[PDB]
């Protein structure tokens, strides 16, 4: 996760 | 066509000049002025300066048009909506006037015809959110009209007390008694002064306060 | 365990995508157009419209983890969940500084506060929101990492302060500037009718110091917690918990709740627009 | 009343450059559009430029564009044009014409005295294929001329304009829209026609009648005048 | 002693023409059009819409070619209209906001109007000029003023809240006429077709039907209970509607000399503020202020038609002379412009 | 005598009122129903007009 989704 | 493509061009020469004057038209404060005739209306256009009487007073910053509807001896229900979007409403009322009696019929005695008037003002459709300014005018003249006779001729269910600041008390709580839209507007009140700063200075400060007030319910916090 | 997960940004799509088309439709029908604080609140209304359309896009990301077509749909709508979520709160960061210039300088704004000024702010935020993105703009970064079944999120070459840029230019200057422009209103409206010519009704500073701060516990319940899920991220990292599915998957979503919030905090307070919505 | 009186020019070595200046006084100068409009000598008129009001619209002459300016400042009241590179077809008297264009108004209605400059060495055609006509006082004169294109539009009008110059004198609207009679004409003039030939008549000749009679189109630029039809006495 | 006999012999010339006005109200009129063909619903659509008034429009009124038209309003402006093309003739700034009334001369060339300054102001259209500039004050109401209406370039007619209306030459600039016989403020007049006569009705409910040349009040016409705000000519010249503060209009006659039909509803209890009749006269239109301009059938007395797009109330609206437009302007600062489609 | 002068001037104007020769209305309002089917053809609101003569062409 690193902005909008794991 | 050529001749249809320069009247075109014209009609926006016009239009951006509709448009610059009507946008210098919307920063300027509009304010009628009421009150029961001779009531001191005369006084304070000379401090703050045949139909309409259109007297414009910019003095701090904010260009201020005060309109004086005296001689409109007509029915007022006619022409009064012309005045709808307008920023305050500036009534004087005579305090000189308690026990003087008016001199149409002998009725109570002309300050019962100036609140018969002011719950014409404040509680008339157009003005629903027009907050109103009062002036109490005659303040010299009443406190040695007091001392010698009491207010009960006006008022008899008043306290009593002959003094000068006790009709407050009696008079200007009875005015703004008289606002029955007690929630849409307000009812500054102010005694006239005989100084140049403190009876134009209170049509500055609480006219920003209509202001403020007006912007809060445009910008959705009120 | 993502039953409840995948529904609820279809959910909150519905209800966003159908909150700021009221504000449109009585807005580009019912116009004001020259109370320049209706066209503000238009273009935040079309922003938060904007950014609830990629919303779907991402919604099955999280059920199918398979991604469409990364080449074209993976690499420009996360370019349209970035332009529309860095006006959707830079619209609000203007119309609250829109909020400052009248309420406390009511003589000194209408030089620059006329409806042709406005047109030429209300289009320059929509223009610096791509000059942000340009990091999303480039690298789309069609990315399988986990388990395959390929995604769309970030491929960048630095790396670390991506989650500094979009937090210290869409966190920590709209809510410097909201609080500020926010705190100076209270400080006059209970000084106008206190210091100066005052009146009984200066109970009302209570009804604006309450529907003023709901507008930052709205915005900071919508956006704090996840630039706080991601700057752990950036730390030392913390097990791969399924959990962390549960947990980070529904603060994204929370972001796009402060956009459909605006419908209703920012417009429907407004007693003109109140008494438009109630005669429409 | 109305006055429009222009400077600058006279004698000029060719290649050079003249500043001519129109300075106006007794009306709104400010909301007419402005034309500059010559006359070669012995020869017909011929329109030089344009600005329409508030400077939004500039035409040119196509024989000369890019060579001249035309310019206009309403606080001073004055209308500029700037000839540079002056050729030897540049010798002519320029007039300064008013035009106000809005629905119903009399365009090309007042023109200046004029000024003089001389050097020492597709679009519609109007034509007036009559060049003089002997004609005595008391008959009914009748002048015509043709055009390109049709000169009436869609929108309903007939865009051909008359225009008398007396010997020694400027020349001075008659009919506008080739029918609408100008302001201070006397009756005796009308105008009519269909399309693209119209005809100008007189019913009674005076010695003030005398002059030769031009006809303007205005449909589309530029506004190509013709040669004129003479009347002498 | 005799006041109060007088007070009697008031009255006593009162019940006289009651007995011979029922006497002469044989039958209704309703009764014998009830075999006419109602004109269905009449549906016209704004073709135009002539905006750049930033304030509520008080007057409008048609130049005679039916294109140019001349609007009053509250920001202070008279705007001339080509109303074909929606571009602006010219703007005329006015030396007082307050205005409640403006005309257009029968020739074009000239354009009043007036209000609270009790002063009917007269441009000058057709200078030798470019500018619009102002021939003549009228000075010598005493209220505000109501409705200006031109008899030519040189005889303007105007009412005033004064109870007087007053013909005047507008050259030597002073009322050679006064017609006084209301109690109330007269707030609108309209012109005979011929121009020699006119009719105004007033705050006291009645209109009095006048002669320009004689001077005193031929017929007096009463019948409303509120104050009357707006008259117009029916194209024959021998009837007027008039529209009232009571929610209903009624048509009176001259040569019958009492109301005939009353063109209310009982959904309207809004008060009408302008009157215009259509080209036939079979189309009363009327603006009022539940926001939307009505459309009435001044032959059968039923609503046929309504302009609701308007978001304040309608102040002014006029149908022209060749019947082919009717323009709206209201208080929510627009003009719209009306022609039904086939 | 001011307020009898406002009930002198009142008597002679009722009954320069009175002394009207008026027609009963069956025959002075169906001639104003006659008015307008004499000019029903030409009024372009009461009939719309063919839209190529129309000039409002919105």
């Amino acid at each position: 996760c690193y902005x909008k989704v794991c | 066509s050529a001749e249809d493509k320069a009247a075109v061009e014209r009609s926006k020469m016009i239009d951006r000049n509709l448009r610059e004057d009507g946008e210098k038209a919307a920063r300027e404060v509009k304010l009628l002025l009421l009150g029961a005739g001779e009531s001191g209306k005369n006084t304070i256009v000379k401090q703050m300066k045949t139909g309409i009487v259109e007297t414009h007073f910019t003095f701090k910053d904010l260009h201020f048009k005060m309109f004086d509807v005296g001689a409109q001896r007509s029915e007022r229900k006619k022409w009064i909506h012309c005045f709808e979007g307008v920023t305050a409403i500036i009534f004087c009322v005579a305090l000189s006037d308690y026990d003087l009696v008016l001199a149409e019929d002998e009725e109570m005695n002309r300050m019962h015809e100036s609140m018969k008037l002011f719950d014409s003002i404040c509680n008339n459709k157009w003005f629903t959110d027009t907050s109103i300014i009062l002036f109490l005018n005659k303040k010299d003249l009443f406190e040695e009209k007091i001392k010698k006779s009491p207010l009960t001729i006006c008022y008899p269910e008043y306290a009593g007390s002959n003094t000068y600041e006790e009709a407050a008390a009696y008079i200007q709580c009875q005015f703004e008694d008289l606002n029955k839209r007690k929630d849409t507007k307000e009812i500054y009140t102010h005694f006239t002064c005989s100084t140049d700063t403190k009876n134009v200075q209170f049509v500055f400060d609480a006219v920003t306060d209509v202001i403020i007030k007006n912007n809060l319910k445009d910008c959705g916090l009120f | 365990s993502n039953a409840v997960l995948t529904f609820i940004y279809f959910v909150v799509c519905i209800i966003g995508l159908c909150g700021n088309t009221l504000v449109i439709y009585v807005i580009l029908r019912y116009a004001k157009m020259k109370t320049i604080t209706n066209i503000y609140i238009l273009n935040l209304a079309i922003a938060d419209e904007l950014f609830m359309l990629g919303l779907p896009f991402l919604a099955m990301q999280v059920a199918l983890v398979h991604w469409p077509f990364g080449k074209a749909i993976c690499r420009v709508v996360m370019t349209v969940d970035g332009i529309n979520q860095f006006t959707s709160i830079f619209c609000l960061t203007v119309m609250s500084i829109d909020r400052y210039l009248a309420v406390v300088h009511p003589i000194k704004s209408a030089k620059w506060r006329r409806p042709r000024t406005a047109k030429m702010i209300t289009m320059a935020v929509w223009g610096v929101s791509l000059l942000v993105i340009l990091p999303i703009m480039i690298y789309a970064g069609l990315r399988s990492n986990q388990w395959g079944r390929s995604s769309c999120t970030i491929n960048w070459p630095w790396y670390t302060g991506f989650i500094i840029y979009t937090f210290i230019l869409g966190f920590l200057v709209p809510l410097t500037i909201i609080c500020l422009c926010y705190l100076f209103i209270i400080i006059k409206v209970k000084s106008s009718g206190i210091r100066v010519g005052s009146s009984k009704r200066k109970k009302s500073e209570k009804k604006v110091t309450r529907m003023v701060s709901i507008v930052v516990a709205v915005f900071i319940f919508c956006w704090l917690p996840f630039y706080i899920f991601n700057v752990s991220s950036v730390s030392m990292a913390i097990s791969p918990t399924p959990a962390l599915k549960g947990m980070f998957d529904f603060v994204v979503v929370l972001t796009y709740a402060n956009s459909c919030a605006n419908p209703i905090l920012y417009a429907f307070l407004s007693d003109n627009f109140k008494k438009s919505f109630q005669n429409v | 009343d109305v006055q429009l009186v222009e400077s600058g020019g006279g004698l000029v070595q060719p290649g050079g450059s003249r500043k001519l200046s129109c300075s106006a006084s007794g009306f709104a100068f400010s909301s007419f559009g402005m034309h500059w409009v010559r006359q070669a000598p012995e020869k017909g008129l011929e329109w030089v430029a344009y600005i329409s009001s508030g400077s939004g619209t500039i035409y040119y002459a196509d024989t000369v564009k890019g060579r001249f300016t035309i310019s206009r400042d309403d606080p001073k009241n004055t209308l500029f044009l700037q000839m540079t590179s002056l050729r030897s077809e540049d010798t002519a008297m320029y007039y300064c014409v008013r035009s106000i264009y809005y629905y119903g108004s009399s365009p090309f209605d007042f023109w200046g005295q004029g000024t003089t400059l001389t050097v020492s060495s597709s679009d519609i055609v109007m034509t007036q294929a009559t060049s003089s006509v002997p004609v005595t006082p008391g008959e009914s004169v009748s002048i015509s001329c043709r055009s390109s294109k049709s000169l009436l539009h869609s929108n309903g009008n007939t865009y051909l304009y008359w225009f008398l110059q007396r010997p020694g004198q400027s020349p001075q609207l008659l009919i506008y829209r080739m029918s609408n009679l100008a302001s201070g004409v006397p009756d005796r003039f009308s105008g009519s026609g269909s399309g693209t030939a119209f005809t100008l008549t007189i019913s009674r000749l005076e010695a003030e009648d005398v002059g030769v009679y031009y006809c303007m189109q205005h449909l589309e630029y530029p506004l190509t005048f013709g040669a004129g039809t003479k009347l002498e006495l | 002693s005799e006041l109060d006999q007088l007070r009697q012999e008031a009255e006593q010339l009162k019940n006289q023409i009651r007995d011979a006005r029922k006497a002469c109200a044989d039958a209704t009129l309703s009764q014998i059009t009830n075999n006419i063909d109602p004109v269905g619903r009449i549906q016209m659509r704004t073709r135009r819409t002539l905006r750049g008034h930033l304030a509520k429009i008080y007057a409008m009124h048609w130049g005679t070619d039916s294109r140019l038209l001349v609007s009053a309003s509250q920001d202070g402006k008279l705007i001339i209209w080509d109303s074909y093309t929606t571009n602006k003739v010219h703007a005329i700034p006015l030396r007082s906001s307050w205005v409640m009334t403006c005309a257009y001369a029968p020739s074009g060339n000239y354009v009043a109007c007036g209000g609270l300054d009790n002063i009917c102001s007269i441009y000058n259209l057709k200078t030798r000029e470019g500018n619009v500039r102002v021939s003549r004050e009228l000075a010598g109401h005493t209220g505000y003023l109501s409705c200006c209406r031109f008899l030519d370039d040189n005889q303007i007619v105007t009412s005033s809240g004064d109870t007087t209306c007053a013909l005047w030459d507008i050259e030597t600039g002073q009322q050679t006429t006064t017609f006084t016989g209301h109690t109330g403020d007269v707030m609108s007049l309209s012109l005979a077709p011929d121009t020699r006569l006119f009719v105004s009705g007033a705050c006291d409910a009645s209109a009095k039907l006048w002669d320009v040349r004689e001077g005193m009040c031929r017929q007096t016409f009463t019948g409303h209970e509120s104050d009357i705000n707006a008259i117009c000519f029916f194209p024959n010249g021998n009837a007027f509607a008039t529209g009232s503060d009571d929610a209903t209009c009624r048509l009176f006659d001259l040569r019958a000399d009492q109301e005939l039909m009353t063109y209310s509803h009982d959904n309207i209890i809004c008060g009408i503020t302008s009157v215009s009749f259509s080209k036939s006269g079979r189309l009363l239109l009327a603006g009022y202020d539940d926001f939307n301009c009505n459309v009435w059938d001044a032959l059968k007395a039923d609503r046929a038609g309504v302009l609701a797009g308007h978001d304040n109330r309608v102040s002014c609206l006029g149908v022209t002379d060749d019947g082919m437009a009717v323009a709206t302007g209201s208080w929510d600062s627009f003009l719209k412009i009306w022609n039904g489609s086939s | 005598t001011a307020s009898i002068a406002q009930a002198r001037k009142l008597v002679e104007q009722l009954k320069m009122e009175a002394n009207i020769d008026r027609i009963k209305v069956s025959k002075a309002a169906a001639d104003l129903m006659a008015y307008c089917e004499a000019h029903a053809k030409e009024d372009p609101l009461l009939t719309p007009v063919p839209a190529s003569e129309n000039p409002f062409r919105e």
